[PDB]
């Protein structure tokens, strides 16, 4: 999780949150 | 002065005037029944 | 990208021109985002 | 000028609906406006006056209806998808 790094806000883009959080999974 | 100038300059010594620093009101220019060709391009005289 | 129109907002389209002058710009920067926005899509379907 | 509502706004020809707010952001001495990304006119400085402002887009989102099955019950709940619970109420 650390070392991978990981969509700006703007105008008609969104983006969802998954099903299964981090936590969980 | 611009328009209602006592001469006018020939079309191939065409001159120019710049105007800056103050409030326009175009509407006094094609409110006048005195133009016989008002044509506008890429802006419309009705909301300038 | 303004895809051939005169301006790449549409405000500044809707606010320059009077309504059939601005309905084939506004047409102009529709098909291009349109385009755009399914090529999108395409590549997110996919890659999904 | 009002800041705390999102407002449609004409700053010497430039036309947009947001939230204005005091800019953290430093304008140099005469930038006129900033754009953060995508010509997308994120900021102005004011014209009559001479402060900097910070525009935040509208708030907006998608929403969603949650139910059960209509053969059972006739209760729902809706879901606004990207929203603080305390601006929803003015749509
Ligand atoms: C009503 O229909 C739903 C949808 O298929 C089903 O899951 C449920 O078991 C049904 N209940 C009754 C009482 O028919
Ligand atoms: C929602 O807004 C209120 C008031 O602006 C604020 O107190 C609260 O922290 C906000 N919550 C979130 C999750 O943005």
């Amino acid at each position: 999780f650390n070392k991978v790094t990981l969509a700006q806000k703007f105008n008609g883009l969104t983006v969802l949150p998954p099903l299964l959080t981090d936590e969980m999974i | 002065e611009v328009f209602n100038a006592t001469r006018f300059a020939s079309v191939y010594a065409w001159n120019r005037k710049r105007i800056s620093n103050c409030v326009a009101d175009y509407s006094v220019l094609y409110n006048s029944a005195s133009f016989s060709t008002f044509k506008c391009y890429g802006v419309s005289p009705t909301k300038l | 990208s303004n895809f051939g129109a005169i301006s790449s907002v549409l405000n500044d389209i809707l606010s320059r021109l009077d309504p059939p002058e601005a309905e084939v710009q506004i047409d102009r920067l529709i098909t291009g985002r349109l385009q755009s926005l399914q090529t999108y899509v395409t590549q997110q379907l996919i890659r999904a | 000028l009002v800041k705390n509502k999102c407002v449609n706004f004409n700053f010497n020809g430039l036309t947009g609906t947001g939230v204005l707010t005091e800019s953290n952001k430093k304008f140099l001495p005469f930038q006129q406006f900033g754009r953060d990304i995508a010509d997308t006119t994120d900021a102005v400085r004011d014209p009559q006056t001479l402060e900097i402002l910070d525009i935040t887009p509208c708030s907006f989102g998608g929403v969603s209806v949650i139910t059960p099955g209509t053969n059972t019950s006739n209760q729902v709940a809706v879901l606004y998808q990207d929203v603080n619970c305390t601006e929803v109420p003015v749509a």
